[PDB]
């Protein structure tokens, strides 16, 4: 539900992992303490894949995908591409995308239903995102930022957005995304809210330095929260 | 259209604060956490003469010792703190001992940390005092005294 | 192992050969040697240089 | 958790010693002179500080 | 005489020599050298060498792939060189009268002798050096058209590039392909020795399998690997 | 505070005026030292792609000027060798400014960012639009 | 008010409910118990004076149902325990003391450090 | 007076004198330690260096950043014809 862990000593998880409702991706250079946080609470319901994208460990920022599809940038080698075709099931579809804006995580903010992309993206990509992911694509910016990936975490229930955000811009976004939106901070006051955490329906993993009032705001908008083992035997 | 009074809760207080460009974390949940000193050392050196009993200003001078209201003035220029963020708040010294060659001073800074946060903190510095000669008053041992 | 083509003219670039150039608008240019890498800086048009493959494709050689 | 019968077994090797004032060596608690040569076999001993 | 060596004679070396006629050098003179044996029971070492008089010794019997070896040869020479490029000392400023590529102070007053430790111009190069820890990648045989081939490449070629190695010629023999530079220039007689100690750490025990061997022309800015596919790129020419 | 990075060629000595990549108000950064550099007689310490440097603003907003603050190199014009084989180099030098913990004050970075800088710093990879 | 729960961070387990909490709220503030005293080897020689902290950084609760195998199996006079899924140092049991960081004393009690555990309301959400 | 700026030494002192070698064939100073339980083989070999060429291999080194990645690397090819034995020579041990 509301787990916290960290990669090597870095609190931010959304750089290093990509969580959807049907699969999960993790970087390869990890300890056993980071991989056990996912594998214990996901179990064998969704496949957890140790992978790299373009020879890097920043696969949460280079990829973008949801329940139906996964997009990889141009510099992904065909060894890393043919590897992901085997470990992920046949229901997902993977297609390489020719971009000038290579980092697909910071560009595309998407879920199962509605996607927000970078405003400088071209018409050739927007026809491909609606083909592979099967999602209607809307070009829209959070109030002062053009990167919608790092500054807007999105799910099927709700969404956490950038903290320095005006109210009437959230209300125009909420009519567009059709989910309730809360502005807040994560990881003891980091304004980057898309990369500070990952999220889907059953799980939402954040950093270890996330304080106690910040974890309450995250689980409430995403509505992941809902016991006979406790009791007094004196 | 739901839960859209959203907030900015301050970190680890619970209190909702201004959602705009402002401070960060409650102004008192930031007051315990930030350290505005961060560069001021905990140690410096003062040279004096054992035959003159007269303190040395670092360039060439020899301002004498009253340990009050004029010795305090020379001693904060050596404090290595910079004029960057204090401008001053208040300064006093501790009594500890006459013959031990260490002088303790404590001082408050009243600096700035964030874009609009003035904040005052305090700490104490211990100066090891090194003895050497006054060349003006080591001259008297050479019989070339008058000039 | 991938063999990339020269951005300037036509040449095959085996691994560990020539330079690479990323222009300030994030476009990647590959060069087989310093010949086509120095003629790129002179703003020369490779459709008018005779020894390129881009020329011999145009005039049907 | 330390079982203080075992602590008195351990304190004989670590705590119950003596220290020379001049050369700072670790000496047995009933000793009268330091066994080293660099301090000149002095007789200025002290008990090692307890905790 | 061999029974004299069986009774006495703690260690046994074996005089070998190279075959220079199977080599594109212009020299006709063979090189002679000693090699010590490290078998057992020196009455058995001499019975090994007794049976191998006027018999060839291959390369693959001695060395195997993924093995750490050393390289011993005589360095490339350069003749009489100056004190800056010989030791790496600092150049003097521009304003110096009578020279700036020198060393300023040879020494103090006392001792009134030039010390043995100061930098001074002389012979540079043509020294004997022992370099250690070079890892063997490939031990190729002579009677094979697939020296340059790899399981990931699958093209029939030798490791001799297009137009041969510069200043040397044709490798149509057995060869050893080892990682990184070797002291001594091309054409130089080079000894390869086993490692003196057993190595463990991580880098000795690693096994390698190649992806590709570069066989383009070393005589400058070569862009084709084999002349069979040069003709497919450029097509029909005039000649 | 800096993780492991493979050695690339040193291309920015002390005194180099490099561009400023982000939109934090500055226009150029003046490198005065490099975190984690060495020591040698008369050797200038030099920066590379992905190093943390101390840098001052010479042109930009008047709030930012006349003080020293750490910064991170994101582009470089001197060519370096990657392990896969290609020698690459950008068009001009660039630097973003950050706190000594490594978090970035900027909101977004214009232009491309070197790949070995993106893997070394997590917050740079969040703000990066184009990674090589 | 409403009922609350103290869920473990990184284990996500309700360690303790409300109907607990021997909270002991006021300290003493005087010079013998509100201050931390460090003695010496002989003759009640006091070398250090420390001021108590603001808020009590433990939780003093009942011995609960999940604590039963650790308290029966190899029962001792002092020790610690863990979350049932992560095996981290969550809170220790002591039959001696360990007042609060802020100080009183307690009882032989089960202290639970407020670091690496947090307190949620068991009722509905806050709805700001 | 002292040196006023400490700086490490230029050159290496264990490689003196820099004089020309006695011959183009450098001598093997020391052979590896014998182990008489093992069978008989040679301990060194002779060859002629030819040139250099480039290689590509998949690096297998756990805990590195380039794990299972192609690396270009420089190798030398030493021409190594088969070597034929013409004689043996045995050494006795003295106090000298």
């Amino acid at each position: 539900m509301a787990t916290r862990t960290q990669f090597e000593n870095s609190n931010e998880i959304g750089v290093f992992s990509k969580l959807t409702n049907t699969y999960c991706l993790v970087a390869v250079g990890g300890s056993e303490n980071f991989y056990s946080a996912f594998e214990a609470e996901l179990g064998d319901a969704i496949p957890i894949v140790h992978t790299t994208i373009a020879g890097t460990r920043i696969i949460g920022r280079m990829t973008a995908g949801n329940r139906r599809g996964l997009l990889v940038p141009t510099q992904t080698t065909d060894q890393e591409l043919q590897h992901l075709r085997n470990s992920l099931p046949d229901s997902v579809k993977i297609q390489r995308v020719e971009e000038r804006l290579s980092a697909l995580g910071n560009v595309i903010c998407c879920n199962d239903y509605v996607a927000l992309v970078h405003p400088d993206i071209d018409r050739e990509t927007e026809e491909l995102i609606s083909d592979v992911l099967g999602v209607e694509v809307f070009r829209q910016t959070i109030s002062g930022n053009i990167l919608v990936g790092s500054y807007c975490s999105l799910s099927n229930q709700g969404g956490l957005v950038h903290p320095q955000t005006s109210v009437q811009d959230q209300e125009e976004l909420s009519s567009l995304l059709q989910v309730p939106l809360v502005a807040g901070t994560v990881n003891r006051g980091s304004s980057v809210v898309g990369a500070g955490m990952v999220v889907n329906d059953y799980l939402a993993v954040t950093g270890l330095d996330t304080t106690a009032p910040e974890l309450s705001v995250i689980e409430s908008i995403f509505r992941l929260q809902d016991e006979s083992i406790s009791g007094n035997l004196r | 259209q739901h839960q859209n009074a959203a907030t900015l809760l301050c970190c680890n207080c619970g209190t909702p604060i201004d959602g705009s460009t402002g401070l960060v974390m409650c102004y008192d949940c930031i007051k315990l956490t930030v350290d505005i000193t961060q560069g001021i050392p905990r140690e410096a050196n003062i040279s004096f003469c054992r035959n003159c009993e007269r303190f040395l200003q670092p360039p060439g001078q020899w301002i004498r010792a009253e340990l009050e209201s004029r010795e305090l003035l020379a001693i904060c220029l050596r404090r290595l703190k910079g004029l960057t963020k204090v401008r001053l708040v208040d300064a006093s010294f501790i009594w500890t001992e006459p013959h031990s060659r260490r002088i303790r001073i404590k001082l408050t800074v009243q600096g700035e940390a964030m874009t609009n946060t003035i904040i005052q903190q305090t700490f104490e510095v211990e100066y090891i005092v090194i003895a050497m000669q006054c060349p003006d008053c080591a001259r008297s041992y050479t019989t070339n005294t008058w000039r | 192992m991938k063999v990339e083509i020269d951005s300037f003219s036509g040449a095959k670039i085996y691994p560990g050969r020539g330079t690479l150039f990323v222009r300030g608008d994030s476009k990647i240019f590959r060069f087989q040697n310093s010949k086509s890498a120095s003629l790129f800086k002179q703003r020369k048009n490779p459709r008018r240089i005779a020894w390129t493959v881009l020329f011999r494709k145009h005039h049907k050689k | 958790i330390i079982e203080p019968s075992l602590k008195a077994l351990a304190s004989k090797y670590n705590c119950d010693k003596s220290v020379c004032r001049k050369c700072y060596a670790r000496l047995p608690p009933r000793a009268t002179n330091c066994r080293k040569r660099k301090c000149g076999h002095t007789n200025q001993l002290r008990p090692k500080k307890k905790l | 005489e061999l029974a004299r060596i069986k009774k006495y004679a703690s260690v046994v070396r074996v005089l070998v020599h190279t075959q220079i006629r199977k080599t594109p050098l212009a020299q006709k003179k063979a090189h002679l050298a000693e090699i010590q044996l490290n078998g057992g029971s020196i009455s058995e070492k001499v019975d090994w060498a007794r049976e191998h008089f006027e018999k060839t010794v291959a390369v693959d019997s001695v060395f195997e792939q993924n093995e750490m070896i050393d390289a011993i040869a005589v360095t490339k020479g350069h003749g009489f060189e100056g004190v800056t490029h010989r030791w790496g000392t600092k150049k003097l400023p521009r304003k110096t009268h009578r020279g700036l590529r020198k060393v300023a102070c040879i020494g103090a007053w006392h001792p009134a002798h030039v010390m043995w430790s100061v930098a001074r111009a002389g012979q540079r190069g043509y020294h004997s050096r022992t370099s250690i820890n070079h890892k063997i990648y490939r031990v190729g045989k002579g009677d094979d058209e697939a020296n340059g081939a790899t399981s990931f490449d699958r093209t029939k070629k030798t490791i001799t590039p297009m137009g041969g190695f510069v200043h040397y010629g044709e490798i149509k023999n057995d060869f050893i392909m080892v990682k990184g530079c070797i002291p001594g220039n091309r054409k130089r007689i080079v000894t390869l020795r086993k490692s003196l100690y057993t190595n463990t750490s991580r880098k000795a025990l690693e096994e390698v399998s190649l992806k590709w061997i570069d066989t383009a022309s070393k005589f400058g800015k070569g862009r084709f690997q084999t002349p069979a596919e040069k003709h497919a790129f450029m097509g029909t020419l005039k000649k | 505070a800096q993780g492991t990075k493979f050695r690339i060629s040193l291309g920015l000595p002390v005194g180099a005026i490099m561009n400023c990549a982000d939109n934090s108000g500055a226009r150029n950064l003046y490198i005065i030292a490099v975190k984690g550099s060495g020591s040698r007689l008369n050797r200038l310490p030099a920066a590379s792609l992905g190093d943390m440097v101390m840098a001052t603003v010479k042109k930009g907003k008047p709030e930012l000027r006349k003080k020293v603050m750490p910064a991170i190199v994101v582009r470089q014009a001197k060519s370096w060798r990657r392990r896969d084989g290609v020698f690459l180099y950008f068009e001009d030098n660039a630097g973003v400014i950050a706190n000594p913990k490594g978090e970035m004050k900027g909101s977004a970075i214009t232009g491309p960012v070197g790949k070995e800088c993106a893997d070394l710093w997590p917050r740079v990879a969040s703000n990066s639009g184009v990674v090589v | 008010s409403k009922v609350t729960a103290v869920r473990c961070k990184k284990c996500r387990t309700k360690l303790a409910l409300s109907t607990s909490f021997i909270a002991h709220d006021p300290p003493s503030k005087e010079s013998s118990e509100g201050h931390f005293i460090k003695r010496a080897a002989n003759s009640h020689r006091i070398i250090d004076i420390q001021e108590s902290q603001a808020n009590c950084s433990h939780f003093f609760i009942e011995p609960l149902k999940w604590m039963q195998p650790e308290l029966q199996g190899k029962q001792e006079l002092e020790g610690k325990f863990s979350c049932p899924g992560c095996s981290s140092k969550v809170g220790g049991y002591n039959w001696k003391g360990s007042r609060c960081s802020c100080g009183k004393w307690v009882i032989p009690a089960i202290h639970l450090q407020t670091s690496k555990v947090d307190q949620f309301p068991l009722q509905s959400t806050a709805l700001p | 007076s002292h040196r006023k700026y400490e700086a490490p030494r230029h050159g290496h002192l264990g490689f003196l004198p820099r004089k020309r070698a006695a011959s183009i064939r450098a001598r093997v100073k020391a052979f590896p330690k014998d182990d008489r339980s093992k069978p008989v083989a040679l301990t060194s070999f002779l060859g002629y260096k030819a040139g250099m060429t480039t290689i590509v291999r998949d690096l297998d080194r756990p805990g590195s950043k380039f794990h299972k990645r192609e690396v270009v690397e420089a190798v030398t090819v030493v021409d190594t014809p088969p070597v034929v034995v013409v004689g043996v020579v045995g050494y006795v041990e003295t106090p000298r």
